[PDB]
């Protein structure tokens, strides 16, 4: 009765259902879990927001095309505005949080295509001017639940205050490495004939213990079309990815005024 | 401060800071004072 | 405070190492370390995969 | 421990059907050759010895090659000839640099070896006396050096090696001195976050690693005052991790680096050369 | 060594101290607890936020005068704008909390005057016309943290839509009781003679387990002179009277969007 | 006469120690001694002051 295909996830007062899923990732072998006693930093007893905050929240969908180059998110950037999760990470200095990531897409028996669903930590990418290095502004680099989207074509600004945004290079994965290689990352396939979801679980990772999440995305989420949307009835059909992530393991230290990040 | 100079021959610091405030008015003079340390990333506090 | 300990083989026993120096740092390099777990990143899945057993049932 | 032996096996008619999977789960194809041909019994004593991380890691490798000279300096110019500051990196290179950022973080100890060459810059100047050098490690906050010859040179805290010219090379060892757990070779983030309405500029601020990492500076001079003849000399700078740990490995830099951050040139991002056709041997 | 006068109260990051204290008040001799699965109602998982909300907020100072007739607030209201507490309390249709109340009033040896400090459950007040009956707007019955003031006269509107405020008439506890029978709910005096601070520690108070914090105030803090205040070389001068309030054992349930409640 | 003592843990033993010289000014530094009393400096009082009660009752 049970299948590899069949999956109920639920977090707080949220539920998924996938029938056609492809197992589930877990980042590494390693489950989500709070900050030990024994590798604790911050002295302050922290607050741990539990269900208000760790539960399904689902981002604004995206269209994938025939000519679509790919999408990235990065968290926890994406979930800023997200209820109390949102809240809690701006009333603190510090935060960490594991994730389940479920990306969403269904098509037909007669619909064919594949996505790469890849987690990348520190998912550094290139900056689109080279009158500077690193040059990328704070409102470009977190651009919150819409994210990003690769291009198959670099060009670079004139002028050094016109490219402070990613070159979101879709083969060189945005930051000079081939594409080919980005399965050395936590990652599923969505590939239409086989499954309509991905489930990666990713627990806390960083250098730290806990961090400043306005300041630091401690991953980057990637959909890749591996292998493009094709449709014979119709080549210009469009066929919407959802991207519904939950925090788990929340702890946030540091309280205080809220942050309120510029927005130019 | 004696505890700058000592933190001005090493390079990193770690641990919690005690901030101690001894009032030098009269015995006749009352008050309530407020003292506050705001964990950073947020507008640095002008108002109570 | 001697440590004896196994050389890598060549064309065809052991060796001695004394440390002289108060900080770990300072140590040659640590001892050949053979642990691996590829599965980590090769099979990082949630549900057990018999590879004789179909992937998806 | 050794690489695995092969079993001896015969074939199959079954239903188990190790040759198929799907790779959509995120795993990767696991059959191996017993799984889909008969093979032989091969007991193999090899092993992966070389390949550890400390084997892989085990090179001292160049990180830079800094200039001092030697001579009566009478401009501005050619005082600031007479010592040289260099901050702490290893983006200077590409090969070190690319063999870490497999990882995304680490945690080592630091063997630092320096090769010291010199010649002269002319003749009929006459001859200079064997030359010392001072090199001084610098940590965040301590002061700079203006002069080859100021009081930041007696280095009462900063480590300092004096090394004679001739002598063997000079090395020492650095602990893991991270303020983190581990180094990070990639921070996907800003050293502040600004805020709504704030009148800090941010049209010239910079992203990642640059933004926040810091190992100080080496200051080198030459300690003799000047001979007659002009001394010009180069330090090449090694590195060695050992007593390595990496995490969280990353595709290798497929194209040319153009600085300290991630970024790529933008006529040097085509590595491959294409085939013929899909079916050339 | 120990004094009644002498009292340190830590909650969270926050810490009040007083010299000239006279004991502190438990109303209803009852501390605040966490709400028992056997008095349980929602069924939800709740939020405890603990050291986040459960912290000292100190108000707008109000000036005590010789002509002044006192002041109030309600509770939750006057700390709905006070930090995570204040995010907790609107993320949520169900709230509880018990409070600290730190009222401070020093002066010196010269002065004088009394203040009662009460602690009212369902503090209900008169509206100001007799049009109506029960006639207040939403908006005049939850000031937030600069409450409202007492007065000795009561002027009812000549038209219905003027008087939808509180005829806050202080002899009459603004409700149709002699203000003299006051000390029938939990209180301290604030004698200047003798003390500079009244500390009042409130159990959450309801017929319910848990409530709609943004419909309902469960407390009233009224603070009265019952002895005017006076100084002979100055009897126009003002001193300061300084509320600090800390929310303790705060549950929450039912989880949405933000509550934004009418500010006209 | 050799001493083995433990070294300043690195990034991821022990160190042995001979002394050469017959004049204890030769040697290397002192070992670690993290001895300390800070209250000789920041509470030097005749009489006990606990910190929960009022420092002058
Ligand atoms: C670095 C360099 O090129 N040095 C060269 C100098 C310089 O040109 C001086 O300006 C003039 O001595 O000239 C030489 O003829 C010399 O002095 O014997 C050869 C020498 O190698
Ligand atoms: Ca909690
Ligand atoms: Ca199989
Ligand atoms: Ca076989
Ligand atoms: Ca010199
Ligand atoms: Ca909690
Ligand atoms: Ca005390
Ligand atoms: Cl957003
Ligand atoms: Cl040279
Ligand atoms: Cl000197
Ligand atoms: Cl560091
Ligand atoms: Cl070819
Ligand atoms: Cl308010
Ligand atoms: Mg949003
Ligand atoms: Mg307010
Ligand atoms: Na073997």
């Amino acid at each position: 009765g049970y299948s590899d295909r069949v999956r109920q996830i639920t977090l707080g007062n949220s539920t998924i259902t996938t029938q056609e899923a492809a197992n589930a990732v877990v980042a590494y072998g390693e489950w989500p879990s709070y900050l030990d006693d024994k590798e604790a930093n911050p002295i302050d007893a922290p607050t741990e927001p539990d269900v208000s905050s760790n539960r399904f929240y689902t981002l604004d969908s995206v269209q994938w095309k025939s000519t679509s180059r790919g999408w990235w998110w990065k968290l926890p950037d994406a979930l800023k505005d997200m209820g109390m999760f949102g809240q809690n990470m701006y009333y603190h200095y510090l935060g960490r949080s594991g994730y389940t990531v479920h990306v969403q897409c269904n098509a037909s028996k007669f619909h064919q295509g594949a996505l790469g669903v890849f987690a990348i930590p520190e998912y550094v990418m290139a900056c689109n001017t080279e009158a500077k290095t690193s040059y990328v502004s704070y409102v470009n680099a977190n651009p919150g639940e819409k994210g990003g989207v690769f291009d198959n074509a670099y060009n670079p600004s004139a002028e050094a205050s016109e490219g402070r945004k990613f070159a979101a290079l879709d083969y060189l994965l945005g930051c000079g490495v081939l594409a080919g290689n980005a399965f050395v990352y936590p990652h599923q396939i969505i590939n239409l004939r086989t499954n309509n979801s991905a489930t990666l679980v990713l627990p806390y990772v960083n250098s730290l213990a806990i961090d400043c999440m306005a300041k630091h995305n401690n991953w980057g989420l990637v959909i890749l079309p591996l292998c493009k949307l094709d449709y014979a009835p119709n080549s210009s059909t469009e066929i919407p990815i959802t991207v519904t992530i939950a925090p788990m393991f929340t702890e946030f230290n540091g309280l205080r005024n809220i942050t309120v990040p510029a927005t130019q | 401060t004696m505890l700058g100079e000592i933190l001005n021959y090493y390079t990193h610091w770690t641990g919690s800071l005690r901030f101690t405030f001894l009032f030098c008015g009269s015995m006749m003079a009352t008050g309530k004072i407020l003292l506050s340390y705001s964990p950073p990333g947020a507008k640095p506090p002008t108002t109570r | 405070g001697a440590q004896v300990s196994s050389q890598k083989v060549g064309a065809h026993v052991n060796y001695t190492t004394i440390n002289y120096y108060k900080d770990s740092a300072s140590n040659a390099a640590s001892k050949l370390d053979f642990s691996q777990d590829p599965s980590k990143f090769t099979e990082p899945v949630k549900d057990i995969m018999i590879k004789t057993a179909p992937a998806l049932n | 421990p050794t690489a695995q032996s092969t079993p001896l096996t015969s074939g199959v008619n079954s239903q188990e059907v190790p040759a198929l999977t799907a790779v959509e789960t995120g795993a990767s194809g696991q059959a191996v050759p017993s799984d889909v041909i008969e093979t032989r019994h091969v007991v193999n004593y090899k092993t992966r010895s070389e390949s550890t991380l400390e084997s892989f890691f085990g090179r001292s490798a160049c990180v830079t090659i800094l200039e001092v000279e030697n001579f009566n300096a009478t401009t501005d110019a050619d005082r600031k000839k007479q010592f040289t500051t260099w901050a702490i990196t290893y983006t200077d290179t590409v090969q070190l640099r690319r063999k870490l950022e497999f990882f995304t973080y680490s945690r080592f100890d630091l063997e630092m070896t320096f090769v010291i060459t010199e010649r002269y810059y002319a003749s009929n100047t006459g001859h200079a006396r064997n030359q010392v050098y001072q090199l001084m490690y610098i940590p965040p906050g301590a002061p700079r050096p203006t002069a080859w010859d100021d009081y930041t040179w007696q280095s009462s805290s900063n480590p300092s090696v004096f090394y004679t010219y001739g002598s063997a090379p000079p090395r020492m060892s650095i602990p893991y001195v991270g303020i983190a757990n581990a180094y990070s070779h990639f921070y996907d983030g800003f050293a502040r976050v600004p805020l709504k309405d704030e009148t800090v500029d941010s049209g010239d601020t910079y992203y990642g690693l640059v933004t926040i990492n810091d190992f100080g500076t080496l200051a080198v001079r030459v300690v003799n005052e000047y001979n007659p003849a002009r001394i010009t000399s180069k330090i090449r700078v090694y590195m060695k991790p050992k007593h390595v740990r990496c995490w969280c490995p990353r595709p290798p830099r497929a194209v040319p680096y153009r600085g300290e951050g991630v970024d790529f040139k933008q006529d040097s991002i085509t590595p491959l050369t294409a085939v013929e056709n899909i079916n050339t041997f």
